[PDB]
């Protein structure tokens, strides 16, 4: 069958911004066109937006509409997702999809395995209580956690 | 090109038919519009790709290739280099330039092989319910409204239902 | 946005049906697929174009649309279907989109030198201030933590 | 910067081929400089062809052995190949332009050097004529070089002219690597694909 | 395929018609069956054989080519002959892989266009005397008993013949 | 050829045309004669002419290429370099060749495309107004003078004009 592999997980700032990756096996071109999907802890899926395969052209949803983009290398058999002015509210698992045929559409037969973004205030410090990105924990007003 | 479609009697293009490479504009009552041919795009696009891949797959990356050094007493040798070096990169750049002029016809042909075939289709399909006016267009006999429209797009038109229904 | 039911639930052996309720504009217009989310997995596809199954998918699962509804079937309900169950369809609604349901949830039957202090208080074994939610230990016995700056 | 004192460097362009699939090497003494030379003169032998901030200085590598109070004993030391790599291995030999400066430096009369191992046999006669100057010096110094494969021993056996070895060379082979010649620059960049003219970034066949 | 017809309107094969290539399948009050177009199948085989021949004869036999050795003062020749004999290696794969896979897109779209070329001949023929019925098929207004349909199948059918005896 | 026209259903040539490769015969009361067909002519010349200028340019000139001299203590760089030499010319002899075999099998479907083209048109034109008789002939269902012939070669057959007109 086909692998998406998407990129590394990302821990990021405010209004920061961050691009994602998902490499397609086989190919390098793909016949098929595919789309971005996230999902917030206890959450449904948000679709994001998708690419189409020659064409090029892409679809958004109207949420992230203005701050996402989406492209394709395809010679590295590679689509990139990036999202900018990130809110806290953007801390998810993020997806790439790809589609059935060459139009995106509510069909995404096959997943990755997904990739985490978080996005807190906080930055990396040592534990002393009040330490960051995990290594059961809770996690004060700070976003620092506190574990015992 | 070869199937007398493309610049042939269907006479340009669709600047407003942006899903899709072939497909349709139809009029009616109701309204105008444009869709593309899912299937035959799709069928199309899977060739194209797998053009493009099998260019890829067959040149296989070069490696690492050094020059060498030669003695002033060793001139045959280092000529001889300087011949296999030469060459080796007219041929490739031989392969590599006709290759794309080939495969650059067959593609057009190809595009214009896929409409040729759209449109016999749909001909198949309506056969004398509709006259056939040039430039691609039929003009139907029978009040043809959207969901007329929509199954000849579907490849699914009733021929018997509307030879009755004639104007 | 689709509705569906939040949560729903039976015994092994019966049949459940998941209900999808959207609008004119995006179920009573498109085709409709259902998803399967396993804890710690990614959404997997059960059901495309209204009521067909991808190879791999058992013949207990089943889908249809009627109108403005689509109905997800499971049955045979075994102890492994216990998952998220989501709808998604191509909405037309402002910017067309992909749009998922809500979801439905099926279920089978020293530091005070630093000018600073903090209170421990953990909690366990059951069944400005921050709170644990119940977590699940190996035990199987709800486990949590709180804490007062 | 290449052979500052004068000379023919032997099989050159072979040496060159040679490291193109060289990643890296160990570098050691295989003569430690004190250790292995007792009764021979060895802090005599800088030049000024070979200058070094107007003092006079010598290859770093190879050392330049000469007469010990009117004696230079005929010399007759070996080294086994215990390191698992092959080693690659340099010395020269020095012709003086005037008969007298043979017994100034080396104190004998007519001198000869061997070299051996099993890749290489051969036995030189120093030849003592005008030839030009080029740095000074009328002199020529010949280089040589021998890999010395796993567990061989390398022989040197002279009375004099040989320009002895300090350190050699343990190669680890890496085909896809070589030498380049170019006059751009380096960077603190990190590349997957590299020619003369700079580094290429893409995922295109050609 | 580039005409529409194999894998087109024609929407299969036949693995009854086994005596070649393309041909008839007949339905009458007496019987039906099916029977191979000998001059159609014929022409092909030609243009086939005659293509397989054609590579055959392009690549020359290779006769004795050993290698050859060098010590461990030659390896910048050594490198070089190694060069030499895996360029042309690289370079007679590159050729062979890439006719094979040109002819074999022009050998399936040549049957493609064999089959439209004989199913337009018989359209020609039978004129209006007959009702095409898509999938390649002609449905008779006159009984076309088994001389009838040889006369077909042979180029000579008669549409004056015919014309006034249509049912 | 892959298009049915040429030594297909148009039997066969015309010795009689001399202006160009493809265009009409007529024949009406007036008189009869042949008459090229400038425009699709010129395109053909057009790609042609281009099709030879694009053989001629992918073969840059051989410049001064001598060979080489070799002692009896030197046979190994000597057979080398015979090698050599031999394999480049095996390799641009292959090019050579096979280049214009698929080359010529593309000129002459691409003729074959271009009358097939012609035809269709002229019949697009007509329309129902004359008898397709096969052999690539029209016989007119109205008078035809020399006004009308040439009307039809120039692309501007009215077709209303002598729809009222028939015999
Ligand atoms: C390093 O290379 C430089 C340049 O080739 C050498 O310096 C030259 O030496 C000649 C000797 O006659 C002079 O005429 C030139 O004017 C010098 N050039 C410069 C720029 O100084 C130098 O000797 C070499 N050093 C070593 C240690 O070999
Ligand atoms: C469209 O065509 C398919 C067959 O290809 C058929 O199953 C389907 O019902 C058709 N749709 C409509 C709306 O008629
Ligand atoms: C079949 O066709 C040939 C001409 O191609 C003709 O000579 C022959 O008489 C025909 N056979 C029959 C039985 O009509
Ligand atoms: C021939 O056709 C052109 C259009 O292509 C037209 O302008 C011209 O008037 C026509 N000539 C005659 C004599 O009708
Ligand atoms: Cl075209
Ligand atoms: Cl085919
Ligand atoms: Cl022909």
């Amino acid at each position: 069958e086909v692998q998406l592999v998407e990129s590394g997980a990302e821990v990021k700032k405010p209004g920061s911004s961050v691009k994602v990756s998902c490499k397609a096996s086989g190919g390098p071109f793909r016949s098929y066109a595919i789309s971005w999907v996230r999902q917030a802890p206890g959450q449904g899926p948000e679709w994001m937006g998708g690419i189409i395969p020659i064409f090029g052209t892409t679809k958004y949803a109207p949420k992230f509409q203005g701050r996402v983009t989406i492209t394709a290398d395809d010679f590295a058999g590679t689509v990139y997702m990036e999202l900018s002015s990130l809110r806290s509210e953007d801390t998810a698992m993020y997806y790439c999809a790809k589609h059935m045929g060459y139009q995106v559409r509510e069909t995404m037969d096959v997943w990755g395995k997904g990739t985490t973004v978080t996005v807190s205030s906080a930055s990396t410090k040592g534990p002393s209580k009040d330490y960051f990105p995990e290594p059961p924990a809770v996690l004060q007003s700070s976003g620092l956690y506190s574990l015992s | 090109g070869l199937f007398g479609a493309i610049a042939g009697f269907i006479e340009g293009g669709w600047t407003g038919m942006i899903d899709g490479w072939y497909g349709y504009h139809h009029q009616n009552e109701q309204g105008s519009g444009y869709a593309a041919d899912l299937k035959s795009t799709q069928n199309a696009i899977d060739g194209i790709t797998n053009k493009v891949n099998s260019v890829i797959e067959k040149m296989n990356t070069q490696f690492t290739a050094v020059g060498k050094e030669f003695s002033h007493l060793e001139r045959r040798i280092e000529n001889l280099n300087k011949k296999v070096d030469d060459g080796f990169i007219d041929i490739w750049t031989y392969n590599a330039e006709l290759l794309v002029l080939l495969e650059n016809e067959r593609t057009l042909d190809y595009h214009d092989s896929n409409v040729k075939t759209l449109y016999e289709k749909v001909r198949s399909q309506l056969k004398n319910n509709a006259k056939e006016i040039g430039n691609g267009c039929f003009e139907f006999y029978h009040k043809c409204d959207d969901t007329c429209m929509e199954s000849v797009k579907n490849g699914t038109y009733d021929y018997p239902k509307y030879s009755e229904e004639a104007k | 946005v689709l509705t569906q039911p939040p949560s729903v639930s039976a015994a092994p052996g019966q049949k459940v049906t998941i209900s999808c309720s959207g609008s004119s504009s995006n179920i009573g217009n498109d085709y409709v697929s259902w998803y399967q989310q396993l804890p710690g997995t990614a959404p997997k596809l059960l059901i495309y174009d209204n009521n067909k199954r991808p190879s791999g998918i058992p013949d207990r699962f089943s889908g249809s649309k009627s109108g403005t509804s689509a109905t997800l079937g499971i049955t045979g309900l075994q102890t492994g279907d216990e998952a998220n169950y989501y709808c998604a369809t191509w909405d037309r609604r402002p910017t067309a989109y992909v749009v998922f349901g809500g979801g439905t949830k099926l279920t089978v039957l020293e530091e005070l030198q630093a000018n600073k202090a903090t209170l421990v208080c953990l909690i366990s074994d059951f069944y400005g201030v921050e709170t644990t939610t119940p977590s699940k230990q190996s035990n199987n016995k709800y486990a949590a933590s709180s804490y007062l700056s | 910067n290449g052979t500052c004192y004068p000379g023919d460097f032997i099989n050159y362009e072979e040496l060159r081929e040679q490291l193109s699939s060289v990643s890296s090497f160990e570098k050691f003494e295989i003569f430690p400089k004190t250790s292995s030379w007792p009764n021979h003169e060895t802090n005599k032998g800088v030049t000024a062809a070979c200058p070094h901030a107007g003092t006079n200085s010598f290859y770093k590598n190879l050392i330049w052995l000469v007469k010990k109070e009117n004696s230079y004993p005929k010399i007759n030391i070996s080294y086994t190949n215990n390191r698992g790599k092959e080693v690659l291995v340099l010395w020269a030999i020095h012709h003086p332009p005037t008969s007298t400066d043979q017994q100034s430096l080396y104190q004998n009369a007519n001198s000869y050097v061997f070299v051996g191992s099993s890749r290489y046999s051969r036995k030189f006669e120093p030849e003592i004529a005008t030839r030009p100057k080029v740095r000074g010096q009328a002199g020529r110094m010949n280089y040589y070089w021998t890999l010395v494969e796993p567990g061989d021993k390398i022989t040197f056996e002279a009375t004099g002219n040989l320009v002895v070895p300090r350190y050699a060379f343990a190669l680890k082979r890496n085909s896809g690597s070589g030498i380049i010649i170019s006059e751009t620059p380096v960077h603190d960049c990190d590349t997957t694909c590299q020619t003369p003219n700079g580094a290429i970034n893409t995922s295109l066949p050609f």
